[PDB]
């Protein structure tokens, strides 16, 4: 009933879609879900791992920073410093109040 | 019409139906409950303005 924002990424290519899906209760995909409706924006561009991001929602945009660093930490947060870099800026114009990640899984359960 | 006012270059793209009072109008357009948009009905006729 209104808009949405919806960035997945598969092996190659990253897509940015601001269509009205309609989601259900467990998304995610397997080792696949995506609605179209209306849709007025879209985007295709190109444990030793620690990937960072910063999402915020300024004035009709949406800004992404992201850096990521190799780790060997036995399982926290290092104790370190480093600074994000900034990534992209989309003019999606839409409200955000709530969100949710998406997982690859092996088995599919539409539940 | 609309609950409160637009935030700077966003757009809201919702057919609803927004409702004046307690009465909670669920897919209804009676009574205190319209529909949100409304056409303008240029006509070559008008003056200016
Ligand atoms: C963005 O969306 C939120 C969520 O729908 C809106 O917050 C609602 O505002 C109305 C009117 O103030 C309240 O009756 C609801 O209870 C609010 N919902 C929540 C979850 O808090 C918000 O108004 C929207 N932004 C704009 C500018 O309209
Ligand atoms: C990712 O998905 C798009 C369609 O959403 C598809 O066109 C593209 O080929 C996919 N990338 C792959 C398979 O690497
Ligand atoms: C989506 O587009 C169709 C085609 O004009 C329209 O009938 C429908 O109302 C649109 N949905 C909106 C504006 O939410």
């Amino acid at each position: 009933k209104t808009q949405s924002l919806l960035i997945v990424n598969n092996a190659t290519n990253v897509v940015i879609k601001v269509c009205e899906f309609q989601f259900c209760n467990d998304p995610f995909l397997g080792v696949v879900y995506s609605s179209a409706n209306n849709c007025t924006f879209e985007y295709v561009s190109q444990f030793k791992n620690l990937r960072e991001f910063v999402f915020k929602n300024i004035d009709g945009y949406f800004k992404i920073y992201s850096k990521h660093t190799p780790i060997n930490l036995v399982r926290d947060l290092p104790q370190g410093f480093s600074a994000l870099e900034p990534l992209v800026d989309l003019p999606i114009g839409i409200n955000i109040t709530r969100f949710q990640t998406l997982l690859a899984l092996h088995r599919s359960y539409l539940t | 019409f609309r609950k409160s006012n637009l935030k700077p270059f966003e757009r809201d793209i919702s057919t609803e139906i927004y409702q004046a009072g307690s009465t909670p109008c669920n897919g209804v357009e009676g009574f205190n409950c319209y529909f949100p948009l409304q056409s303008y009905g240029f006509q070559p006729t008008n003056g200016v303005g």
